[PDB]
RNA sequence: GCUUGAGUCUCGUAGAGGGGGGUAGAAUUCCAGGUGUAGCGGUGAAAUGCGUAGAGAUCUGGAGGAAUACCGGUGGCGAAGGCGGCCCCCUGGACGAAGACUGACGCUCAGGUGCGAAAGCGUGGGGAGCAAACAGGAUUAGAUACCCUGGUAGUCCACGCC
RNA sequence: CGCGGGGUGGAGCAGCCUGGUAGCUCGUCGGGCUCAUAACCCGAAGAUCGUCGGUUCAAAUCCGGCCCCCGCAACCA
RNA sequence: AGGACCGAACCGACUAAUGUUGAAAAAUUAGCGGAUGACUUGUGGCUGGGGGUGAAAGGCCAAUCAAACCGGGAGAUAGCU
RNA sequence: GCUCGCCGGAAGACCAAGGGUUCCUGUCCAACGUUAAUCGGGGCAGGGUGAGUCGACCCCUAAGGCGAGGCCGAAAGGCGUAGUCGAUGGGAAACAGGUUAAUAUUCCUGUACUUGGUGUUACUGCGAAGGGGGGACGGAGAAGGCUAUGUUGGCCGGGCGACGGUUGUCCCGGUUUAAGCGUGUAGGCUGGUUUUCCAGGCAAAUCCGGAAAAUCAAGGCUGAGGCGUGAUGACGAGGCACUACGGUGCUGAAGCAACAAAUGCCCUGCUUCCAGGAAAAGCCUCUAAGCAUCAGGUAACAUCAAAUCGUACCCCAAACCGACACAGGUGGUCAGGUAGAGAAUACCAAGGCGCUUGAGAGAACUCGGGUGAAGGAACUAGGCAAAAUGGUGCCGUAACUUCGGGAGAAGGCACGCUGAUAUGUAGGUGAGGUCCCUCGCGGAUGGAGCUGAAAUCAGUCGAAGAUACCAGCUGGCUGCAACUGUUUAUUAAAAACACAGCACUGUGCAAACACGAAAGUGGACGUAUACGGUGUGACGCCUGCCCGGUGCCGGAAGGUUAAU
RNA sequence: AAUUCCUUGUCGGGUAAGUUCCGACCUGCACGAAUGGCGUAAUGAUGGCCAGGCUGUCUCCACCCGAGACUCAGUGAAAU
RNA sequence: CUUUAAUGUUUGAUGUUCUAACGUUGACCCGUAAUCCGGGUUGCGGACAGUGUCUGGUGGGUAGUUUGACUGGGGCGGUC
């Protein structure tokens, strides 16, 4: 759980390291292992569309399984490895069949544990099965926008949505975002909230620990000038121009949404 | 102290040789300048 | 050594005793919608406020949180703090009956340890209603208040302090 | 010094830029109220516009000068 | 264990002196800061001119940068020497 | 040639990069060389680079580039699929000795090894762009086992000595040997074997995964080094011999032991932590398409082949980059002795140097240093600069604190040499012998030899024992920024920037936002505990009032209102 | 006060003597709450001030050792 | 003509429904040893979305430019 670092060096007082003994440390099966090289936010023409992130320690990526395509086939869970590309703890499923795959690991989730997907399975959590087939108010995770296309919604560690009403082949969802959202009934989506809930109370500690996390120093606009950023300039931090992103964009109030043909599925907007 | 030019005869060829000329129509373009200027030493080579 | 103190055993009895996990109904507010039209809300009296951008009143549906009506009883349980819907799970103490058993094993207790309303604080949730702070309106000679219309922390949950 | 602003009963403010009857609140005095004072209620008096001149039929209102007050400026080597 | 301590290589450049037609178009000598990390370095890539990149100084982009260099408009224009 | 001095974790010795003949031999001195010059990295001739095993080429990919079609774009062209390139990584194989004026792991001598081809013989189901396995990977730390390497002893040869002693506890030198082949050790990993079944491995599979039993418990893999062989060979201090007297020919001693010991090796190990740690081929295996008398594979044996390019020389510099034979800059590898914690520092070895003007004199003045009476910041803008402190063990140690610090606080003491304790101890190492054995690179007991701290006591020398070089000045009050870091290369290193943390706000995924007139990429192979922007800047206590102005958000009734 | 003009504000402390320093007073020209306010251990090639030790920094220079300066021989510049 | 009464009819604005245009950075097949692209089947949307022309708004994101003269130096003030 979370374990304050005693304060024996400067830059180590303030760290508070979120210890999960239950978790395999040793290497993770190779099968399912392919290469994430870094893109140091930078796209095909080199420039670097986004600001910050580059550099950083080296990770592979882990093919999580998310469709759930298998169906009727019991899984019994092997071991919770450490998945670095994501927030979430993944667990090495293991079919009856002998194939393996990685998913997303739920709260209640423990070593061997029996979980099934498709339509029969049941109200166990770990079990992904379409939403028309699941009780109203229920906690569920890794929803589906569309069937087959994966999963989206609810992919972050202790996050889950909750299902609110059905109606037709819609059925709404209380995203984690306090936004109302409709969905088709027959997307999947696994019961119960992801698990890892404490990774929010990591505090980091040290200004290095961001730097192996990928994230580079985030210069502010006033320290630029007045041809580098909408800000800057000044001779002692005057400032004094209303609040925009460095391409004139209003920030702080502004509304950016605009996708018209997303629209009718929203319902209540976020607050 | 360290001056500005530190050769490495790999990285002049890829850069300013013969074939990268010859990619695009700049390149091709600068070597009939300089054929019309009836110069000996089209481009660097080994 | 003895059994009248103290204690254990057997069948029971009552109880908002405690912790955990569910669940219901009434109501308030909020949202969408229908009907409908000029006031509503409030006060000692008013005003601010809300309202022809269609309020309030009224009906249907929905979402949320909190507290749990009558039962309720100078009734009950708990060491005290305290504990009120229903239901399961885990559990403490008391009391009664009839005996049986052990044999003074008891009483109090500095220092010590633990528990300890409300408010407050720390991390993370949640947020209806109520409401310090604050704001406006009145009252007044003044009114940093009492009264009114609003309203944030907080109140609620988990875990730590105090 | 340069410019701008102001001086009005006992206090604070209007009215001046739109030269033709100087107001508002408080204070003061007077009578009521009350055992008495305060509050409250009813009344009344109170300036003749910093100041010396000009202008005009008429100047607190326009003009200039003088005496204070107030604000901005008083810079570049 | 540590963006821990002292301290060579290694990287950096704080103070002083010399040098300033130098030994050198920013160095030498003496001391100095970091030195298992947000470290340092080799090879090889990628980002380009109103663009790049920037732990931000308007710093760096081949000894040149409040807008590179090279050729072209071009014998720009100059009430000024 | 003799002596002197300097470097020696380099100012030595190999390489890459880069140069491109500077290497060597003869000859020449006009120019070049900051002088002269018989000399040269200069001129002029001639010579010199030998590879199946080193490197490149070659096979395989990374980042990344080019990109049939394709998508998109006034044209140019952009993006990118299949593909195809791209080492800085992965992929078969060799050492020792001798030799040239200049080359050598390339020549010669000796002894090896690999991958193919072809054939012969004996066997045998072989076969993918497909499947699976393997290759294949972080950091930090801890030792243990070894070796390089060194020291001492013994052994062997030589010496007995310019001025006292020195045939002995004396002095000087030498005491080296690989790869390969055999042995499988310390040590690491792992339960193995057989049978039976399958919702899996875009098809199948006898492999892989998985599930059942049965059965024995070891078996198997990896593995430094040692010990043998290689090697009755080479090498070898020196002698024997001439010699164009530069050198060649001839011969040849001993060639062991103990100890110390790595940063190298086992260790692509083990333990541990989190920031969670390339790909692909070669390799092994499984079948499909297929073909089965074939072909094809396996083993043995023989035999052929291993092409082509680099190879000289410099390579922390006089040959590269700095206009220079320029106090500069530049990656990897080796790294001996004494003292030392040490790759620091000092003095040395191997080895290479004395930096291309010197010779005098011994003014001022400047530079770089040494020393100083008495006073001790009075100097000065300012203790700038100098001076001083300085090690190792032990004692002792404040406010304050976020309870880790502060702290090496401050301030002290001891320190050499010799003897004894102990004819060198504790410790480490471990022989001989002996004991036992699933018998070898075994296990016990055993203590020889060697190595070897630190301490107490006594004595002794100097003015001074951390004697050299090396090697903190300390304390108090206070501003600012929490901290480590980063910053104006070439006058600013900071209070500036970043920072962990906090808050606001945006964004529901074909996200926001950015680059691109598009396609498309990034964001992210992420999903609101996420991601973007903005501001503040750890921690503690806190964050008050104003919605007039400006901006954003929300609402539409009414007024105004574009093309149409 | 990194903010304070008048200002060497006023008082205290420090020194024989202190326009700077430390502690307060508040008359804040013209502090002030995330363009953050107020404290803060530890950290600093950071700013200010005091003390001990130490010294040629100084009173006040003196001598010495090397490299140049000077003389000879050779070569042989520059800015203007 | 007052008022609009019902019907018919032309056009306008809403609301609900459908699918064939169109979208699909949904699934599955073939081209095809291929996460591109096209084709095909199907689900999902569905006349919106999105793109063109015209049009209002916003727009220092970016560009081109302007920003007087006299003056007892210029600026400020004043003046033309």
């Amino acid at each position: 759980a979370v374990v304050k670092c005693k304060p024996t060096s400067p830059g180590r007082r303030h760290v508070v390291k979120v210890v999960n003994p239950e978790l395999h440390k040793g290497k993770p099966f190779a099968p399912l292992l392919e290469k994430n090289s870094k893109s140091g936010g930078r796209n095909n023409n080199g420039r670097i569309t986004t600001r910050h992130i580059g550099g950083g320690h080296k990770q592979a990526y882990r093919i999580v399984d998310f469709k759930r395509n298998k169906d009727g086939i019991p899984a019994v869970v092997e071991r919770l490895e450490y998945d670095p590309n994501r927030s979430a703890n993944i667990a090495l499923v293991l079919y009856k069949d002998g194939e393996r795959r990685y998913i997303l690991a739920p709260k209640g989730l423990k070593a061997g544990d029996q979980i099934q997907s498709g339509v029969d399975a049941a109200i166990k959590p770990g079990n992904t099965l379409p939403m028309r087939n699941i009780p109203v108010g229920s906690t569920v995770h890794n929803v589906e926008m569309k069937p087959g296309k994966g999963g989206q919604l609810a992919r972050s560690a202790g996050t889950y949505v909750q299902i609110v009403a059905r109606d037709g082949a819609y059925v709404t969802l209380r995203l984690r975002s306090g936004e109302m959202r409709k969905v088709e009934a027959d997307c999947r989506a696994t019961l119960g909230e992801v698990g890892n809930a404490e990774h929010m109370l990591r505090v980091l500690g040290k200004a290095g620990a961001a730097r192996w996390r990928g994230v580079r120093p985030t210069v502010r606009g006033t320290a630029m000038n007045p041809v580098d950023h909408p800000h800057g300039g000044g001779e002692g931090r005057n400032f004094g121009k209303h609040p925009v992103t460095p391409w004139g964009v209003q920030t702080k109030g502004k509304k950016t949404r605009s996708n018209k043909r997303t629209d009718k599925f929203i319902v209540r907007r976020r607050s | 102290m360290k001056r500005t030019f530190q050769p490495s005869v790999l990285k002049r060829n890829r850069s300013h040789g013969f074939r990268a000329r010859m990619a695009t129509k700049n390149g091709r373009q600068v070597l009939a300048r300089r054929r019309a200027k009836g110069r000996a030493r089209l481009t660097v080579s080994k």
